[PDB]
């Protein structure tokens, strides 16, 4: 698998602050990573898909960007429901394989 | 003729010549010529049939889905659809076309070309697509109201379910055209209708088309 | 124009086969047959394989000379089997000699011999792709109508000489009208005689990072 | 908008039982359902044939054969409803293995008139690639325009005459390039029909 | 036509061909021919 | 007149280069490459440098033989690499084998053979002067489209041979159009491909003592 | 007294964008000043306009080019002023460098629309020999007899359409071979003016 | 024409030769023709184009400062100024002529010649020269008295400011003519005027120029 892996296992920032969680690929993957937020106990919402575009109904708080083979997501302002974890995820190696966890603190 | 002295290049073997020889087997009478459908006596004449071209080139996306331009739903109005450079002979979308191919068994080449485009959404599926054409000189724009300013044509798909761009000319001597789809509308669906269709492209070569020099390819 | 043509595209006579008469040392053979092949390298295999049905004579040269390019007086033999009639099977076999085999006795250090192999096809012209069954799995789509016969080569000799000779054979084709217009080759040649491709399927066009990436 | 292969209508050599409407009738095979996952189909030239009806009787109580064909395929589909295939008959049509044995099973070289679907349309079993198969006489079906393909095929062969159980000339591909879609409420599987009509036919050598 | 090449397929012998040679006796008047009966021309009337 | 034409001007073929098929001792290539170039020797160079634009075909030969003088029956091969196609890399090489360029194979010990290359330039003639940049320092005034070809030259053998064999190319100008006339160089030719010449300037004409002396 | 370069007025290509007297106008530089210690000057053909009015727009933003021109110099000097210019038109002047590095700054190719003055015009700074720079179209500059020089110049080049910004055709030198002089009390700095006027110009490829 | 003998001369390869050849690549069709401006076919309506001379070629004496003949106020009358042999083809100053130069890519020549002067003082300044050819039997003449008995032309610089010296006969296959410059008169100027011109020669070849056996040059 292509082993895509988000380095921060873990982040901290206030209310006001610009996380920046990232997702360093291994491999030549594309521009097929996409980011999957999990809620505490409940189900896991889609964020960003092919790495750029906001999916219908993701606020504008959310943004995603790719450089080479650091594909990273970045939150505006870091509002309030955000200290979830998050996930990284590709479609380009077959395995499917997935990364780590970016559950944010404060 | 009786007195001949031999001037030089005598008792050589040049492999692109059109010598002659002896037959064989003379008085032999081969199998005589009945006619057979479907003769091409040029390779223009089958660079000038339009195929596909693998626009949707892209790492990890495998199979017939290469061949593919989506157009959604939920791509706002003056978003980046789909570019691909006019390059038939180098390594991109051209690198599956009849054209493409031949191409690489030539070294220099110049003509005109056309990228017929052809929606594939459901018939109530209106909207419209800007298409735009940059000359070599310029790189490509960044704004569908930079590209307005070109040379472009306006489709809506909801009309007229096909259109072709004829590229004026490309000529490979010694900085290629480039070639966008620009979203010019929305992509709007009455309810109970799919809301991602999808755009082929098909590239050929128009009858000015001209090779020279052939040579061996590189697969 | 006149330099796309299909009369142009398959000039420029080049090496179909490359032969060796070996003498010396454990293959004292002294002879060599080769059956005439056309899609013997994979570089003209896709080109031929780009018409259905074609039709074409050919001149065929043979550039040979010892193993470190000197060119002796030996003599030599190039007895062309045509399609259909009996295989040498030894240096000195009753096959030599038949007249109906044409020969051409020419030595090491002379032009190279140069003949012309006509139009030896039952059908109206060869075939590439036969789909069918021949003989009214190892049979699939193989035509026995697109043999063009046997070249075999002997030095003329007595006994075992000790010199390997290699031999080059080189093919024009000549009046050449093809049919039916095929698709070049995309996946690679797994195995002669078939169109047999492996499971990995590499893309036609090569894969970049975005659609949108120029 | 029948596209006439290579411009030559299909006809008699000149001067075998030649028959009539009786055999030049509308042979309607089975449909078959086109989904999303579909991946394409093929039928080979005369084997599609070679056991319906009194072509069937023709060409294996026969000896040679010759004619030409009038393939002719639909889409009933609705107006919600979008896709695309490529309908094109390939001469020659020679089937490929995938080594990971050697050679193709007999069911995929003479599938019946039932036809094969396929295992790789990206390269049409036949190692060349599907993008190049416009090259062949060929229609689309593009279901938001229209939804049928006519093509008339003459008969391109070396000799005149040929074994009808054997060599199977051409084969008639039925590929969806941009795949079935269709929202929650819909016949999720479109029907394909096919109708065959053999052109001037000729026969010999009987039983 | 006084300088000449010589182009590949000299010196070499191909037994199935059609060349011309000396005659090996100048002058000699060989037996006329007498109609005899009987000349086949074609294997074909042969078969028949 | 006749005899001060610019078709007579650059007639009467010159060596432009000898190239040397390296085989024995520490250099065991057994091929060479030689690119094709005119203004090779400052001889010929001063004279196509009087013109800027000139179209003409070439007739190219080779007398090649051994280090001693001597020319054994050893077989040659003469592969033109056209202007855009790989140049071989080896001995054994699948370069050697490409129908696309043409070959000629002619032996040591037999007449130089003679090829005619035709107009081979993507422009309507050569450039010998460019003012101007290419690709759209080290690049200034360097024409792309004035390139020729190159010429392969190998030992048809398996082994080495152990036999250099040094090869002396011949061109000759025919059909030459010469355009825009220009002054004659003058300075000395400090490096090749560029007009750079030295900062000590040598006056065109001799000095004498003084101007009202003969 | 107008030099026609090699008997060829400049003429369109038979049958892109091609401009009108609004492009065809009368391009006055500025004036360079004429001193006995003065060397020279040259100008690139399209390289002194590519950055000057409406010229600079249709070389800039386009991608293929071709025309003529209308140099003329003028030197407004006294009845007491001695001198003598050689005012000449070089197809394909490519400079050269001068090693005690190796090739020309782009300063010295590209000069603009102001000239780069000759660091050795003796060998025309491109090893040929000035003495023999008569060969090419030019015209004499003799302060007693005449103070003018008009030269015109097709379209010379291998094919039909070039680039604008990266291939200069010819350049414009103008080199003083006998020295100018004055006695006390004079303008110590004789004017020399160059008017461009582009003939039958021609564009193609927009942006 | 069956039976043929090879004469002698057989298997040589002679440089300076008008054979064929069989063409490398059959079929090639090679970029049109075009018409290019400016074509010279002779060598000769090369030669008959004017270049300067190194009159002034002399030790010491660099730079463009050679091409010019100083002619100055303060040479009293009947001096010399300058004399140059008519010799294009010898070291000398016809060395930076055209002729000069492809007069050294040849054996053998003979014609006529010519040398326009040009005098490039102020307008105000006004004069005479005495301009005198001698033919290659002679020598230089010694006095201005002795060169006015020839082949001369009295040139008044102020009222025409260009003449030139048709030479008549120039032959070089075995001594050579001489052309002198002689201070006829003052120069005399009025006030504020620079008392110091220079003569520019430039060289040519008449239209009965010949040239004969090409060779290599000496640089």
């Amino acid at each position: 698998d292509i082993q895509m892996t988000q380095s921060p296992s873990s982040l901290s920032a206030s209310l006001g602050e610009r996380v920046s969680l990232t997702c360093r690929a291994s491999q030549d993957i594309g521009s097929r990573l996409n980011w999957l937020q999990q809620e505490p106990d409940g189900t896991i919402k889609r964020l960003i898909y092919a790495t750029s575009s906001l999916d219908s109904g993701v606020p504008k708080r959310f943004s995603g960007s790719r450089s080479g083979s650091y594909y990273s997501l970045t939150i505006s302002s870091l509002e309030s429901e955000d200290f979830v974890d998050y996930y990284c995820l590709q479609y380009a190696g077959f395995p499917w394989t997935f990364g780590g966890g970016t559950k944010l603190e404060i | 003729g009786f007195p001949t002295e031999l001037k030089p290049g005598t008792n050589q073997f040049l492999t692109t010549d059109d010598g002659t020889s002896p037959p064989i087997l003379p008085g032999f009478e081969p199998t005589p010529l009945i006619h057979i459908p479907g003769e091409f006596t040029s390779l223009l004449d089958l660079c000038q049939v339009e195929t596909i071209l693998e626009v949707n080139n892209t790492t990890g996306t495998t199979g017939v889905s290469r061949l593919l331009i989506p157009v959604r739903a939920q791509n706002n109005v003056d978003q980046l659809c789909a570019s691909f450079q006019v390059d038939p002979g180098r390594n991109g979308p051209w690198q599956s076309t009849m054209v493409g191919q031949i191409c690489r068994y030539y070294t220099q080449w110049s003509g005109s070309l056309k990228v017929t485009f052809m929606f594939t959404g459901s018939f109530m599926a209106t909207g419209k697509m800007l298409i735009a054409y940059t000359p070599p000189g310029s790189a490509q724009p960044t704004t569908r109201e930079a590209a307005m300013l070109g040379t472009h044509i306006v489709w809506d798909f909801g009309l007229q379910s096909s259109v072709t761009l004829v590229i004026p000319w490309i000529s490979n001597t010694h900085a290629t055209g480039i070639v966008t789809i620009w979203y010019q509308t929305n992509f709007v669906v009455p309810p109970d209708t799919p809301t991602e269709a999808n755009i082929i492209a098909l590239g050929a070569a128009q009858k000015n088309f001209t090779l020279k020099l052939c040579k061996d390819t590189d697969e | 124009v006149n330099e796309a043509s299909v009369e142009h595209f398959y000039s420029r006579a080049g090496l179909v086969g490359v032969v060796e008469v070996k003498d010396s040392g454990t293959s004292l053979d002294g002879y060599t047959v080769w059956p005439i092949d056309v899609m013997g390298f994979v570089q003209q295999r896709r080109k031929l394989e780009l018409s259905t049905y074609m039709r074409f004579d050919a001149e065929f040269t043979f550039v040979s000379n010892l193993n470190n390019s000197t060119t002796p007086g030996m003599l030599l033999q190039y007895m062309y089997v045509p399609p259909g009639a009996p295989k040498p099977d030894s240096r000195k076999s009753y096959q030599w000699q038949t007249a109906t085999n044409p020969s051409v006795f020419a030595k090491l250090s002379d032009p190279p011999p140069q003949v012309s192999v006509p139009f030896m096809s039952p059908a109206t012209a060869y075939q590439w792709f036969y789909d069918g069954y021949p003989t009214f799995n190892l049979q699939y789509g193989q035509c026995p109508n697109n043999m063009m016969g046997h070249f075999a080569i002997r030095t003329v000799s007595e006994s075992t000489t000790g010199k390997n000779i290699h031999v080059r054979v080189y093919m024009r084709i000549k009046h050449v009208r093809a049919w039916v217009p095929r698709p070049l080759r995309s996946q690679a040649y797994m195995v002669k005689n078939y169109p047999t491709y492996s499971q990995t399927i590499t893309n036609t066009a090569t894969d970049r990072a975005s659609i949108t990436t120029t | 908008n029948i596209v006439l292969s290579y411009g030559e209508w299909p006809e008699y050599c000149p001067s075998p039982t030649r028959p009539d409407v009786s055999v030049n009738r509308f042979y309607t095979l089975s449909t078959k359902s086109w989904k999303t996952e579909s991946t394409g189909w093929y039928w080979k030239f005369p084997d599609v044939l070679n056991d319906t009806g009194v072509f069937g009787q023709n060409a294996q109580f026969h000896y040679l054969y010759r004619s030409g064909f009038c393939m002719h395929v639909q889409c009933n589909a609705s107006k919600f409803h979008q896709g695309a295939l490529l309908v094109a008959a390939i001469p020659e049509f020679v089937i490929a293995a995938s080594s990971p044995g050697l050679y193709p099973d007999f069911a995929h070289t003479n599938p019946g008139k039932d036809g094969q679907e396929f295992r790789d349309p990206y390269v049409l079993d036949a190692g060349i690639p599907l993008s190049q198969a416009l090259i062949f006489p060929h229609q689309w079906i593009n279901l938001r325009t229209n939804n049928c393909a006519t093509i008339i095929m003459p008969y391109i062969n070396a000799l005149p005459f040929d074994s009808a159980l054997n060599h199977s000339n051409f084969g008639l591909v039925v590929i969806p390039i941009s795949p079935l879609k269709y929202c929650n409420g819909a016949t999720t599987e479109v029907p394909i029909t096919l109708t065959i009509a053999p052109l001037n036919s000729e026969f010999s050598g009987l039983r």
